[PDB]
């Protein structure tokens, strides 16, 4: 159960973020970005399928689809950071950065997990994550150390997502007890590696690591922002109208 | 002998290459054709993108994301081939946004159900493939080689699209009705992908002579219908055509008359989604300005 | 079934338009507009509720709720004009204005129907339509004759939407068969009332009537734009998730 | 005798009116209280607005639209009353956007299910009514009269909210769980609406003396709990409080300790929706600029 809970958190992170990038398809600044974005989303969706497929297995019931489509917002355990609106291009970049940096740190260490499947999944995943971090860092420098306008939008994109970064290092009873068994990675130990990457990246962008203390948690226990309910309605619509079918 | 040696290559069929000599009208018509081929790949992302966030299963969703990633890729390949003839990518892309160049008539139709996506994947990709296979032996090398690379990639997704439709054909009563309705809204628009009649094809004369185009618009369309109809009967579906039946004596499927008056509206920017599509691309371009500009000013330090 | 379908179209216009105004709640330029928009949305939902209940009655199964929550986009029959996105405040006003002028023209003629309940409902409805038209005609000129920035904006809103007006006067087989029994209003006849109100309204704001010949139709036979699907996906979610329940 | 006659009017309980004399601190504290009351009515539109497009039945949806229309209305009534004390509507509204004035702690919580809307309609309106009824005998007349008009209107919607909850209480197993969860996420935040302890209430001394406030924050909170608990047992639900039980000897429902540390974060802008609320109003204000400016320049011709 605790292990299931955890798998789901990781899997829901990827799935939700996946959905967000789906919306950019066709709408990006240039084609290369469109293609870059489609691809990141497909990796993430891929990651989501493996975590959820495992979860479904620990549970002994359902599958990646039942978990993705027959749970409501009070059951989804994604990070609040992944559900935030795409906004303008700098908004999407900022979120992807904070996330890939986190994924890089996390999956680097999760390939060590004493649960083989988790380790197996993170081993595939870290390969992709490093490509994503290259991409999201790529644009952070480009927009902060770019034109006055762009540096400015980028500074603000970062300011407005910042309060959510608190949840990446929040550890709860499930993170602790599974981490003592060396199955999980204590989110608290991830702080160091994340800050080292991000703090550097922002300052190299000639921008400012925000002074304000972060405080937003809850996503992991089903208490989400007001943005998820509408995503789940768009994502699940068909499965809800026509449940129990093959596609 | 400049014009005379060219005539022979084309004839014995030696592929033409970027830094060869070629008639000025042959160059201009190939930028036109290949450019519009790339435009199609880019616009075609929109109807398919429309259903990404809504796709019924994580598997089907992943396939659709794959497909749209591969369309962008094929657009870029086609722009490269385009640029080998002296044009600029950005120059012709701007013409697309202005409506001074075309893209495939087919993407001015909307995706109103999940079945639409399968049917696009099966009939619309199918119709593009029939056309692209026939283009594999086009006179120009960069084009013909691009057509090979593409048919190789695109037909994996075509079989995926067909399997999606197979899933509906074999599912609940509600799923079968969904597919029948997608077919019904897409069959005729699919046939128009091949272009106008042989009696109304201004480009056809020259294209066939220069082996840019290997088969007539009607010939390819006939091929498509012949390949596709048994696929329809296999699914236990029908085609929205009272006049369709198999003609023993000619060995072809004889089919109904196309609404050319619709075709003419669609290509002239007065279809269902024409405006919504160009708007969408125009908006992506304008709102994206500050981002391209920032990327430029950064590559300068 | 003809009458039933004719009813449904009128109710669909109201229901779908209603949803759009819902989205403006909490976000208006001022509180006075907020309340106005709520007040309009409420009238339209009332109208929707009336027309829907009559259709259900005519069909003799289901009710207002089954008709709104358990139909998919292919069966909806609202005009294309109402399903368009809110956009900025002009895009909302422009749409509202073309819609009100047409509602004022429709219900006027329609209270004169030889169907009791269509006439009965239009009688109640024409009372609100004029208040809507006062509101929308009001802002149309406030923005049209406002600043440079507002006038350009109001012009481009009028242009963006224009092509969908064709559907207001499009008379299909159902309009014709019922208008030959004085039950339905034939929409071609409404053209002159509409044009006389709207050309003058626009001209009086020192904007120009668009010069493109309006050409988009289809809503009525269930051929919608790409906007309706995610609207319904949002509107019906809860009902899809938990069907056949008293709320 | 300026200060002295005032003291008596209050004491005899004659309603103070706009153009009377009143202590400078009494005026300032009433602009503060009435302003924030209006701010509450305006912000309160957002959590409720969030479910308009998603409401389960046309009836429930129509009631919710009614409710939100009546909230805007009550905001305007309260700004009128505010302005009779010399302040400007636009001046204090700008203070709300800047965070220099508060609005009810309660709207910094999100609506995550439809049950949420019912529970807000039942408990949150219930808690606001308990407080507004006790304000009906407030010393200031424009305030106390607004309080009457409002309680009259708002309690119609409160009964609607309760009826929505009743439907869930009596519906499917899935509907019951939805309500229980909404109660669980809203019960404690509802109790905090009444404000801090009697030991930690800086305004309480003066407010009671000037009969601006008729009952203590704890007294009103206790009243609420006493009215509401039997309403909860009636629905066959529970309250998320292990320590709650009825105390014969005092004839009150004794209840658990409030998490004051949460209360303090929420009022100081670090709650859940806090920022997404101000952002929403700040955005509606800034994007609305060109519209107000257009309305102004038009009224000039
Ligand atoms: C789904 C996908 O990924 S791409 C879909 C398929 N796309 C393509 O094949 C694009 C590449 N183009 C071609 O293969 C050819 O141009 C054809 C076969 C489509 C048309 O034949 P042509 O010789 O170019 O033109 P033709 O003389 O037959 O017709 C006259 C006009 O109608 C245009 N036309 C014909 N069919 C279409 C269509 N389906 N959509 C838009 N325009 C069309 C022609 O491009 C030409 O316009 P132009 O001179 O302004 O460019
Ligand atoms: C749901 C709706 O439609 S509105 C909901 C109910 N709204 C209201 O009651 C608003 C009108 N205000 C009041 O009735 C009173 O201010 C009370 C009873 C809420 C609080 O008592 P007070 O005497 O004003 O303040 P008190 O000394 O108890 O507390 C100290 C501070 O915390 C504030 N506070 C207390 N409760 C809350 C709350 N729930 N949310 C935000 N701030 C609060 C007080 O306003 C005061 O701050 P201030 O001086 O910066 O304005």
């Amino acid at each position: 159960n605790q292990l299931t809970a955890y798998t789901l958190r990781l899997g829901d992170n990827c799935l939700v973020l996946s959905q967000r990038l789906g919306e950019w398809c066709g709408h990006a600044p240039e084609l290369e970005i469109d293609l870059a974005l489609a691809n990141i989303g497909l990796d993430l969706l891929g990651q989501a399928r493996n975590f959820l497929s495992y979860a479904a297995e620990l549970a002994g019931e359902g599958d990646e689809d039942t978990l993705a489509f027959t749970r409501d917002e009070r059951q989804f355990s994604n990070l609040l950071l992944v559900e935030q609106p795409n906004g303008n291009f700098a908004d999407t970049i900022a979120r992807q950065y904070f996330i890939d940096a986190w994924h890089v740190a996390l999956f680097t260490r999760l390939m060590e997990s004493r649960d083989p499947q988790l380790a197996a999944i993170s081993a595939k995943a870290i390969k992709e994550a490093r490509y994503h971090l290259r991409f999201s860092r790529g644009w952070l420098e480009r927009l902060g150390n770019g034109t006055d306008v762009s540096g400015q939008k980028m500074q603000q994109a970062i300011n407005k997502l910042w309060r959510f970064t608190a949840e990446l290092f929040d550890a709860d009873e499930i993170d602790i007890a599974l981490s003592e068994e060396g199955i999980a990675v204590d989110p608290r130990t991830l702080r160091a590696a994340w800050e080292a990457e991000v703090f550097a990246g922002i300052n190299e962008a000639t921008l400012n690591v925000p002074q304000e203390q972060a405080y937003r948690t809850g996503g992991k226990k089903g208490l989400h922002t007001e943005h998820l309910g509408p995503m789940l309605a768009e994502m699940q619509y068909l499965q809800r109208v026509l449940p129990g079918q093959q596609w | 002998t400049q014009e005379e040696r060219f005539e022979q290559r084309i004839a014995q069929e030696t592929a033409i290459e970027p830094q060869d000599w070629m008639p000025d009208a042959y160059r201009k018509t190939l930028i036109r054709q290949i450019g519009q081929h790339a435009h199609s790949e880019i616009v075609g992302m929109l109807p398919e993108g429309n259903w990404i966030t809504r796709a019924p299963t994580l598997r089907r969703k992943a396939i659709l994301l794959a497909k749209v990633q591969d369309e962008a890729g094929h657009g870029l390949y086609l722009y490269s081939a385009a640029e080998t003839l002296g044009c600029a990518r950005e120059d012709i892309y701007q013409k697309m946004l202005d409506g001074r160049m075309k893209y495939s008539s087919i993407f001015n139709y909307p995706t109103l159900s999940w079945a639409d996506i399968g049917v696009i994947g099966w009939l619309v990709d199918g119709a593009a493939i029939v056309n692209q296979v026939a283009l594999c032996r086009t006179s120009y090398g960069p084009y013909a080689r691009a057509m090979v690379k593409i048919c190789k990639e695109e037909s994996f997704h075509q079989r995926q699209g067909f399997e999606a439709c197979m899933a509906l054909a074999q599912g609940s009563e509600a799923q079968k009705q969904m597919l029948q309705d997608a077919i019904n809204r897409f069959w005729w628009p699919a046939l128009m992908m091949f272009g106008p009649n042989d009696d109304n094809s201004p480009n056809s004369a020259r294209s066939l002579t220069w082996k840019i185009k290997r088969f007539t618009n009607d010939e390819l369309r006939q091929r498509f219908v012949d390949n596709t109809v048994p696929q329809v009967e296999m699914l236990g579906m029908t085609v929205p055509d009272p006049d369709l039946h198999f003609d023993t004596e000619s060995g072809h499927y004889r089919f109904g008359e196309i609404d050319w008056q619709e075709f003419n509206e669609v290509i002239n920017g007065r279809g269902i989604c024409n405006q919504e599509r160009l708007d969408a691309k125009r908006k992506a371009w304008e709102e994206g300005t500050w981002v391209r500009e920032a990327a430029l000013a950064h590559a300068q330090k």
